């Protein structure tokens, strides 16, 4: 009865925030969410408990022993729409598998079920940058089943989503995971939701919604806020609702195609985003030609 | 060889020169075993801090654990009825360790069936194994009810006992009103205690479900106790005992303390008292329903509170000075009987006792195990007593459970250096034992190792073991004990002061060098 | 006399390609330089190599059996002006620790011996995003002592930075890694140079340079190839070929002294980046 997805995605690109807004969204609905944060720049729920930087599980721990030490008291809380919200913690400098930092996450909250809960969703939102085992954990522990991944019109935006669909099917023969879909967020670049779509039929998904760049959005972040708790009544308010409408009732969980960087360029060039290679200008300084 | 005067059996036989020049030549010559210098490298490795930390970070691993699966709890349970037999329906090995455990822990028959369901039954399920079974037990052994519980297969090929029951009864194996109560007890699932808790559920169900019409809370006057998964005989007693003696009218839940101490007179009893059928059909009439050892019963309380509308006190199990107060105070609330001058007085004594040997006892480190409610409530009372249970550690425990003991232990000054463990094993605990060193350990039996390890590496590093659990089998008669209650406390108490002093005479028996701190006046 | 390097910083900013011009002056200066790439994008030797995509020690020990299989030549390959490129590897997509597969890389190239051969200096080009196990290995093992760092007048660009540094204070107490300053490549902001020295000094540490941003560079890697080999004239490649010495020379080795976010949410108002923190705008609005 409770779904568990995740958030995969590059970095700095409002992935964090599209999530946050959609969890706020799913909570109007009057869906009971969770969110997981699994990002080692720990920033994943500060729209929603207004708060600069919650206490991350590593943190607390540190400061009482292992980690069963402390309680959900000061590690899980209740924001906006009643949503509960814990952030893994960033990995130690140098020493740590931010991975690591995670599962402990979660196994805590599995001890002091903080899921057994009413709970119909639950989002992890996981950085999906350098796809390594460690960033993987979620769903190698098998904790996560729908996966929604988040880029826009970009080579190393997508060269994650390729790279992290890639990693969902090396588990999906052996496991449940599977790619629900893909996210863009707009970065006011022509024929960007276009290049998507075009793409998410490569991976054999679909471009569950498309999320458009309105400034509202950065004065909400500003106000620590979600665009929901904001502005009830603003367009972007309702693009999202539209993103909570649309995974609500999503039946595309599949098994991605992943493709090669050669097929992933093919599209770029011809989108208008990338050039067209001129292989014999290569290696010729602006004299010899 | 022997002297036919003076016969030697296993030991000290082998520690004859030919069988001590027997067992090293198959050594050197086939064993190919490590230098002894490397067996020793390795082992002092163990009890280190480093290997520690390794152990705790074992996740598929699990090395001497220290709980039982569900059914045998399921079966203890149902032995607790009149004429009753245990009856598991699934493999056939299974009640084979069941009884043979049993055995050995009681000292005593421990009679219960199974339907020997086999490969040619992973397909079709064993809705035959059921009518044949049922019929077959019934018609051999003449129960007045027979139990049904489940084995690890019966659980993964799914069955339906319901379902096969009701089956075995209309196509005519077994009368239509012949009780049969049944409940699910998959192995991996909870302790063997759980077993215990469903069980029960199982067959409160099967007597008072459909008929709670004719029922009104308070009708009889009398408590409903249900003591849980119990081990230690003297305990049902020493309850029924208080109570008596008290003027409440009470109906125990589940009694075995009459089959499992069936005397010795040239007869076998299969069965021996236990709770009438009856007693469970008008238990919903009671005032209220008791939980002596709630930590592992609340399948029950839920039934119980649910159905038939009890409200079911917050007691803790009582042991120790403080919290049988409390028992013996919700129990006159609940019935309007003073609590008896004797009481009074036993208590008073279960002091006496306290002050009279405290100075022996303070400051005294124990590591511990056990389940739950036992762990706890062991733990309550070193603390009512002064001493530190530095390693409170319970295999089969819950995290609600974690948190009340620590709840317990820091309301106490004697609890600054506790720690509580659940999902650990008795490997992890012998690690606890060798960093942290405490003076003694409070445990079954399986512990009995723990402590030779401890000395391995020496004496003034030994950690004797204090018999008090279960199971145990290297000692006799002991689960003529008793836990519960005032008269418990005092057994406890005297077991540990006392094995205390026991090692204290142990270290001072040194002749010319530390016999004189080998008083006679203690 | 071989200083094993390392260049890390957030990946999008330059880094990889500053670390190529930064090298591609050296060789060309006279020395004997190899560039161990560490960034699992795999582009740290492209510039070099005028290749549009090395093999890494991966594609190829994964394709024929296993290490033991692989050559010299096979994956370190000496680009422009003698200078041994190698790829450390991605990591097996969805799993193995990508910093698992730099230490067989590393650990390989001393098989092979790679590193005797007259060779005047090591550079690694580590991501540097998440300083986790991973990325942080090159440090952890002592196989770099040189740590520059790439760091653009940017929030996330300078926060990594900040956590480098951390890595370093760890491995400090046992091991020669030392800093050596930040480089911030250009990006039109204003003070964002001095921003860079602002907070270098704040680590203890200095800025040892401050890239510009010249489309000879977008150009000159169009073709594949450094801005050094493109157009030697272009004064963009002065700013690689000064820089290429302040490094030689560069004396100054510490170990930071990482300071705090706040310290960091400070250090950014003050340079006009980060917008002021307000107050009674947050929580509830209508
Ligand atoms: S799995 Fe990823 S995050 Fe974890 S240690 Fe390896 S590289 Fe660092
Ligand atoms: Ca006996």
């Amino acid at each position: 009865a409770m779904r568990q997805c995740a958030i995969y995605g590059k970095g700095g690109i409002g992935k964090s925030t599209t999530t946050q807004n959609l969890v706020a969204a799913l909570a109007e609905m009057g869906k009971k969410v969770m969110i997981v944060g699994c990002d080692p720049k720990a920033d994943s729920t500060r729209l929603i408990l207004h708060s600069k930087a919650q206490n991350t599980i590593m943190e607390m721990a540190a400061e009482a022993g292992t980690v069963e030490d402390l309680e959900l008291e000061d590690v899980l809380k209740a924001g906006y729409g009643g949503v509960k919200c814990v952030e893994s913690g960033g990995p130690e400098p140098g020493v740590g598998c931010a991975g690591r930092g995670v599962i402990t996450a979660i196994n805590f909250l599995e001890e002091e079920g903080a899921y057994e809960d009413d709970l119909d969703f639950v989002f992890y939102d996981v950085l999906g940058d350098v796809v390594c085992g460690g960033f993987a954990m979620p769903i190698r522990e098998n904790k996560a089943q729908e996966i929604y991944i988040v880029c826009s019109g970009e080579m190393m935006a997508m060269y994650a989503a390729n790279n992290i669909s890639k990693g969902i099917v090396k588990y999906a023969n052996s496991g449940s995971v599977r790619l629900g879909g893909l996210i863009c967020n707009s970065r006011n670049t022509d024929r960007e939701d276009e290049l998507i779509i075009a793409l998410a039929n490569k991976l054999g998904t679909q471009m569950i919604h498309f999320v458009p760049r309105d400034n509202v959005v950065q004065r909400a972040e500003i106000r620590r806020m979600t665009v929901i708790e904001y502005d009830p009544k603003a367009k972007q308010a309702d693009e999202y609702r539209a993103l909570a409408r649309k995974v609500v009732d999503n039946k595309l969980l599949v098994i991605p195609n992943p493709i090669t960087m050669d097929e992933l360029e093919e599209l770029l060039m011809e989108f208008g985003i990338m050039e067209v290679e001129d292989e014999s200008i290569v290696g010729k300084t602006a004299e010899e030609v | 060889s022997q002297q036919v005067d003076k016969i030697k059996a296993s030991y000290p036989l082998f520690l004859d020169q030919d069988y001590k020049d027997m067992l090293a030549k198959k050594r050197d010559g086939f064993e190919e075993k490590y230098p002894q210098d490397k067996i020793d490298e390795v082992f002092q490795w163990t009890t280190t801090k480093e290997y520690q930390e390794l152990n705790f970070q074992r996740e598929a691993l699990t090395v001497n654990p220290a709980k039982a699966c569900q059914p045998l709890g399921a079966v203890l349970c149902a032995l607790g009825f009149e004429k009753t037999m245990p009856y598991v329906h699934g493999s056939q090995g299974c009640v084979a360790y069941f009884r043979s455990y049993f055995n050995r822990h009681f000292r005593e028959p421990v009679s219960c069936v199974s339907d020997s369901m086999t490969e040619d039954a992973a397909v079709f399920g064993g809705q035959q194994n059921m009518k044949d079974g049922l019929q077959n037990c019934k018609a051999t052994y003449k129960p007045d009810m027979i139990a049904v519980s489940t084995t690890c297969m019966a659980e993964v090929i799914g069955d339906d006992l319901n379902a096969f029951i009701n089956n075995s009864k209309k196509e005519g194996f077994i009368p239509d009103e012949f009780p049969v109560p049944f409940a699910h007890t998959p192995s991996f699932v909870g302790s063997h205690v759980t077993g215990w808790d469903n069980m029960f559920e199982g067959i409160a169900r099967y007597f008072t479900l459909k008929s709670m019409d004719d029922k009104v809370v308070g009708s009889n006057k009398k408590i409903n106790i249900v003591p849980g998964f119990e081990t230690y005989l003297g305990n049902f007693r020493v309850i029924k005992r208080m109570l008596s003696e008290m003027g409440v009218g009470y109906s125990l839940l589940s009694d075995p303390e009459e089959v499992l101490d069936t005397p010795a007179d040239g007869q076998f009893r299969m069965y021996a008292g236990g709770t009438t059928q009856e007693e469970m059909k008008d238990a919903p009439n009671a005032l209220n329903t008791v939980l002596l050892q709630p930590w592992h019963l609340e399948k029950t309380k839920k039934f119980v509170e649910g159905t038939w509308k009890h409200e079911v006190p917050k007691l803790n199990i009582p042991m120790g000075l403080d919290w049988t107060d409390e028992f013996l105070m919700k129990v006159s609330e609940i019935s309007g009987q003073p609590i008896p001058a004797s009481l009074t007085k036993e208590r008073g004594r279960l002091v006496d006792m306290m002050t009279d040997s405290h100075t022996w006892l303070h400051g005294k480190r124990f590591a511990l195990w056990g389940d739950p409610d036992f762990v706890m409530g062991l733990v309550k009372f070193l603390l009512e007593l002064g001493c530190e249970p530095v390693h409170i550690l319970c295999h089969n425990g819950n995290k609600r459970w974690k948190k009340a003991v620590d709840a317990i232990l820091a309301a106490s000054p004697y609890g600054k250096n506790a720690t509580v463990y659940i999902g650990k094993d008795l490997w992890h605990l012998r690690s606890l034992v060798f960093t942290d060193k405490p003076d003694f350990m409070i445990g079954n039996s399986y512990g009995k190792f723990i402590q030779r390890d401890t000395l391995h590496k020496g004496k003034e590093f030994e950690v004797p073991l204090i018999r008090i659990g279960f199971p145990i089998f290297d000692r006799h008669h002991l689960h003529r004990s008793t836990t519960l209650g005032y008269e418990g406390a005092m057994q406890i108490l005297t077991t540990l002061v006392n094995s205390i002093l026991e090692r204290l005479d142990e270290e001072t028996r040194g002749m010319q060098a530390t016999d004189y701190n080998h008083d006679l006046v203690r």
